[PDB]
């Protein structure tokens, strides 16, 4: 929930669409690379 | 994979062909197939676009 005050109204600015099979989940084969800019990884459920 | 839940975890195969039996007959609408009636209208004995 958007924790705000008792009289606050939330409005969106940029709405982005994406396909069904999508999640910000890196493949578990990102243990180490040569760029030293490894993002955090997490296992995503099947179907994406 | 349709959903994100496990209904049953038994009797799962590996691979197959599963060729869809596409019909050789094209969509024929000359008899009225694929059309519906206009909402709250009759249009008795006439042709309309
Ligand atoms: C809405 O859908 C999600 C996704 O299907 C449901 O989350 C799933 O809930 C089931 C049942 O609690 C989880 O199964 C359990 O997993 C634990 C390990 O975390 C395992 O020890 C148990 O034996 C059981 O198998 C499943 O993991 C979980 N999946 C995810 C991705 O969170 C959720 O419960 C559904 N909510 C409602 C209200 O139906």
């Amino acid at each position: 929930s958007f924790n705000l005050s008792s009289y606050d109204v939330v409005y969106s600015d940029h709405c982005f669409s994406v396909n069904s099979d999508f999640c910000p989940c890196a493949d578990p084969s990102v243990v180490n690379s040569c760029a030293k800019s490894k993002p955090p990884s997490a296992i995503c459920p099947a179907g994406t | 994979v349709i959903g994100d839940f496990n209904c049953t975890n038994s009797f799962i195969n590996d691979y197959n062909k599963t060729i869809p039996r596409i019909s050789e007959d094209v969509v024929d609408v000359s008899l009225g197939l694929g059309t519906y009636y206009v909402l709250n209208r009759v249009y008795l004995n006439t042709t309309l676009l």
